[PDB]
RNA sequence: GGAGUAUGGUCGCAAGGCUGAAAAAUUGACGGAAGGGCACCACCAGGGGUGGAGCCUGCGCGCGCGCUACACUGACAGAGCCAGCGAGUACUCCCUUGGCCGAGAGGCCCGGGUAAUCUUGUUAAACUCUGUCGUGCUGGGGAUAGAGCAUUGCAAUUAUUGCUCUUCAACGAGGAAUCCCUAGUAAGCGCAAGUCAUCAGCUUGCGUUGAUUACGUCCCUGCCCUUUGUACACACCGCCCGUCGCUACUACCGAU
């Protein structure tokens, strides 16, 4: 049980450390450090296969209405390069008119 | 009563042989206007017809999945074809000789001969 | 052929020891529970 | 049902029945009949229709869009175009429902991918 | 020992053996990591020795 | 020629395949060896015990092709290794 | 074309998941049909189940019919079993050897109803683009070592299983000489399997056994003189390809017209051969504690 | 492996599939074509039939002749 | 207490040797002749390997996969200048632009990137052009070898690899044979990855450039099949052949 156990029976056993002719190279991966490695190679890994399930299953004519109001991700050869796949969203700044602009100067 | 889905003349060219969606194929004769005879083994839409050189053999598909083959001096049909798995031909084709019939459906890709 | 006849060894070994550990503790607790049901027994008679 | 369980009509015509039934699209299994008891539906008829199949396909984003763009024409199953927004699409129909020829639904998704080809 | 080149699976290991017969007894054996990786040695390296 | 048919050739040959012989054809074969050639049919259409070369040799010296069996050979080494 | 075949898989994949929750509720109807009949007392969850005798009374009948083995189960090869003569490529990898070219012209002559293919520069989603396209029952991809042959990839169509398979001990048909071996005969051949058991070995069993055109079943049991065995032994299902001529009713002559292989199979995948990211069904445990000890198939 | 082979040849059970009549549904006996109570139940199975032809035609002509 | 499901024991049957290792058939056994179909394991037209020298995995000085060549559709030197699949640094030193220094390899100072954002338009190689050389083992070829400078690494001797000078071998299209190959195929070229089996002495992808010659015929070599069936009209064909078995009947022969 619990109460049949030693205080020599509980003691901890301690880690040991990367050599030190060997310390240049970071810290001694052990299994904890290695659980959390796993953990985000497989996290990252079911975000890929699901998005690639989503591109392989993807209906060529399919038609929302924010395809009129946002700029795709075009290709390599119309974007340039400057092609990265993510949709370019807006900064919220805007082509200002002149009048508005007459009003800005004046203050500054 | 239905959509005339097809015709052909006879080779000769004195009487024409329509098929339509009633399920009937029928024989008109272009002088007298009159249909001369009425085919109805057909239990569903009969697609292309067609004649082969010989003016003699009629050949018809229909979606009930089977291309027939009439014999227009004794009016029965001698051939009946169907694919193994179960199509519905909506067009076909006969070589000239009146030895191959080649017919191809919208549920499978292939195209049967 | 080191590879193939450890692992035969291995195999065989395990199973035994597996076999005879089963038999044992079936054994074991099948003697003593029914000793224990019979005492149960007598008791609740008295 | 109410057939023997032993006849060999009845079991050819269970599966003839469930096979005409999966194949139009109203049952998703074709392995029991316990599906024509109570799982065929006119909602299953009705998510058969043209504008529900055609949002799930997302070729509209919603049914109210949907029968808008198929009431304007802009929608052809196969070859023909569909004005009625009541066509029963069936499940081999399914994969041959697309827009029409000269579309400007067709010419907008290309717009967007910026794939515009005007020839 | 150390490793030398890592890939993906398979790394090359340096400071472990003196040569290749050494290394062909001991061909198949349960190599292991600390962290908890296991391996298996598969192969003699033939151009350092 | 195939495999199949230079088989039946042989056995044809060898007299151990052929038509069903009447008493007459078997007492004109008690009126007028093959286990030697069973052996060597045996060991020639299953080449595949041992190891051949498909070149032949390289250079032609006249002077008066099984070059090593794998399977019996790996049995005799791992019977060693046993022992 | 490509439409169809994403819907048809898409719609498999839906009837399995089905067909296992109809498992689970049809291994309690089937208690309760032979408690009928035979009048066994059954456990009162199963008897006062109103749902389940209002539908056990619809579907007595496929239940009967499985008991009987009328219908089969629902597979990627049931649909064309006996058919269609499944037709089927075979390729190298990229840029092959000579002795992987005859290799790849030995197992192409292996199976009597299947053709070769040049690879050159074909990229391999095309390569199963053009197997859809052109209706292929099953590709067979070879890959070689240095002028060895060291892996399988059987692959069956439209969206069928992949067997990746790793090659040992093959013997060439091409390195007998001519006066020996000959041209092959191309009958269509017997099939034998042996020691296939599990769910898994019916499994791999079905896949190679669906590569072969089917006999004519009027005569064959006597009829045919070309035979290729599947044999397992430890889980590396080793096959053999004779040629045979019944010398008398009692004894039979045999002779090796064939490769011989002992291949092991380490994955099996529910999904072509383009498919990196399809659903395992089974891979080869190494590097687990017990996966030396058990055998599958 | 031979002795196998040997012993499935002569008392022959191969595990090839074998060549099956694609029409066995519809056409279980296999007739040549050319030249050639109990009864409530028979009437129940005939009032099937009746109900199936009326229904396969209502399921046909709604699915507009794709079937 | 009833009903199932298991687990391990116990008992009974199995568990008594005219013995001593190496058929079926009215449906069967084997062929022949004629006529078809197919095949880069066939013909025909061409192409390409291997086989010559060296290295080495593998299989049982000998062997196999390879790389590089024998040049003039070329070598060299300028100059033009064009991809695609990839990858890349946290408790870290990964992918590296630009600035100097250096003949080179490299050094050094900074710098962008956990990335469609930076390397990278990966300005890759064959390739294209304007020159030099001129058929000579020649400037084709670059093995072997000396001396030197660098980088990786705790370590480089048995020379890890990189650069410079020098040394400048065999090899003049591979022989007999043997094998493979019919369109984005043969062949050249590089770049990337290393996926539970196999694979670094390599494997598998990916792009680039992209031909000649067949695409007919069963004449040779073969393989499969018809001569039974499986459908009916037109139309055509018109009892394929041998050696035996088995069965039924008939009479014969000679011992008991």
């Amino acid at each position: 049980m619990s109460s049949l156990r030693h205080a020599i029976q509980r003691r901890a056993h301690k880690e040991r450390a990367q050599p030190l002719e060997r310390q240049r190279l970071g810290i001694l991966e052990k299994k904890k450090d290695y659980r959390l490695r796993a953990r985000d190679y497989k996290k990252k890994q079911a975000v890929l296969k699901s998005l690639r399930q989503k591109a392989a299953e993807r209906n060529e004519d399919e038609f929302y209405f924010g395809m009129m109001s946002r700029k795709g991700p075009g290709s390599a050869l119309t974007r340039g390069k400057g092609f990265t796949g993510t949709v370019d969203g807006d900064r919220g700044n805007k082509a200002l008119s002149v009048e508005t602009v007459r009003l800005l100067k004046t203050q500054d | 009563f239905d959509a005339m889905n097809s015709l052909v003349y006879s080779p000769d060219g004195q009487r024409i042989v329509t098929a339509a969606d009633d399920g009937k194929i029928k024989v008109w004769d272009v002088e007298s206007g009159f249909c001369i005879v009425t085919f109805t083994e057909h239990t569903s839409g009969v697609t292309a017809c067609e004649f082969a050189k010989k003016g003699s053999v009629l050949f018809t598909a229909s979606l009930d999945g089977s291309v027939r083959a009439w014999d227009l001096i004794r009016y029965r049909n001698f051939r009946t074809f169907t694919a193994p798995e179960r199509l519905s031909f909506t067009c076909m084709a006969v070589d000239p000789s009146g030895e191959v019939i080649a017919a191809g459906s919208i549920d499978s890709f292939d195209i049967h001969i | 052929f080191i590879r193939r006849e450890q692992l035969r060894i291995k195999k065989e070994k395990d199973e035994a020891y597996e076999k005879k550990f089963k038999r044992i503790i079936a054994e074991i607790q099948n003697e003593e529970g029914r000793a224990a049901n019979e005492y149960a027994r007598e008791k609740a008679a008295r | 049902s109410l057939l023997p369980p032993d006849n060999e009509v009845r079991r050819k015509h269970e599966t003839l029945l469930l096979d005409k039934l999966y194949d139009m699209g109203i049952l998703s299994t074709k392995a029991k009949l316990s599906a024509v008891e109570h799982n065929v539906t006119v909602s299953a008829f009705a998510r058969r229709r043209l504008p529900v199949v055609m949002t799930r396909l997302r070729m509209a984003e919603t049914v109210q869009a949907a029968t808008k763009l198929i009431e304007q024409g802009h929608v052809r199953v196969g070859v023909e175009e569909v004005r009625d927004p009541a066509f029963l699409v069936t499940r081999n129909m399914e994969d041959f429902v697309t827009w029409t020829v000269g579309s400007k639904i067709k010419q907008n998704i290309m717009k967007y991918r910026d794939k515009l080809d005007d020839f | 020992g150390t490793p030398w080149k890592i890939f993906k699976n398979t790394a090359f290991i340096k400071d472990m053996f003196n040569s290749s017969l050494e290394i062909a007894k001991f061909e198949g054996a349960a190599i292991r990591t600390v962290s908890g990786i296991r391996g298996q040695i598969k192969r003699a390296l033939s151009k350092p020795e | 020629g195939s495999q199949l048919k230079r088989l039946k050739a042989s056995l044809r040959e060898q007299g151990l395949i052929g038509p069903q012989k009447s008493k007459k054809q078997k007492r004109q074969n008690a009126n007028d060896q093959k286990a030697e050639a069973l052996k060597s049919i045996r060991e020639q259409f299953n080449p595949f015990q041992f190891k051949t070369n498909a070149r032949g040799p390289k250079f032609e010296v006249t002077t008066n092709v099984i070059k090593g069996r794998p399977e019996l050979s790996r049995a005799r080494s791992e019977e060693k290794r046993r022992q | 074309m490509l439409r169809k075949q994403a819907r048809q898989r898409r719609d498999y994949l839906y009837r399995r998941a089905l067909l296992l929750r109809d498992a689970e509720i049809a291994e309690k109807r089937a208690k309760l049909r032979a408690a009928l009949a035979s009048g066994k007392p059954l456990d009162p969850k199963i008897a006062n189940d109103k749902e389940l005798r209002k539908d056990f009374d619809y579907d007595v009948s496929r239940d009967i019919a499985k008991e009987q083995g009328e219908i089969d189960i629902d597979d990627e090869y049931s649909e064309l079993s006996g058919i269609v003569d499944p037709r089927v490529l075979v390729t190298t990898s990229r840029d092959p050897s000579s002795r992987l070219m005859a290799f790849s012209k030995e197992i192409r002559l292996m199976f009597p109803t299947a053709i070769r293919l040049n690879r050159g520069n074909l990229i391999l989603p095309d390569l199963v683009m053009s197997a859809q396209r052109e209706r292929l029952s099953d590709i067979i991809l070879l890959h070689e070592h240095r002028g060895t042959p060291t892996a399988i990839t059987i692959s069956h169509f439209p969206h069928g299983p992949t067997l990746m398979a790793s090659l040992h001990n093959v013997v060439l048909r091409a390195d007998i000489p001519k006066s020996i071996k000959g041209t092959v005969s191309e009958s269509y051949p017997h099939l034998i399997f042996e020691g296939f058991r599990t769910p898994l070995g019916q499994r791999v069993v079905k896949i190679l056994k669906h590569l072969f055109p089917p006999r004519d079943p009027t005569n064959n049991a006597k009829s045919g003189n070309r035979v290729i065995t599947f044999v397992n032994q430890d889980d590396c299902i080793e096959v053999r390809h004779h040629v045979y001529v019944r010398t008398n009713y009692n004894s039979v002559e045999l002779s090796e017209v064939g490769p011989r292989f002992t291949m092991r199979p380490f994955s099996i995948t529910m999904g072509t051969l383009e498919n990196k990211d399809a659903d395992v069904e089974w891979h080869l445990s190494q590097y687990t504690r017990t996966g030396r000890k058990k055998n599958y198939f | 492996i031979e002795e196998l082979i040997k012993r499935r040849i002569l008392a022959g059970e191969f595990d090839e599939v074998l060549r099956r009549r694609p029409d066995m549904f519809g056409n279980p006996h296999g007739v040549r074509r050319g030249l050639v109570a109990d009864e409530k139940l028979r009437r129940d199975e005939e009032e099937i039939k009746r109900m199936w032809k009326e229904i396969s035609a209502k399921l046909d002509a709604l699915s507009s002749w794709h079937y």
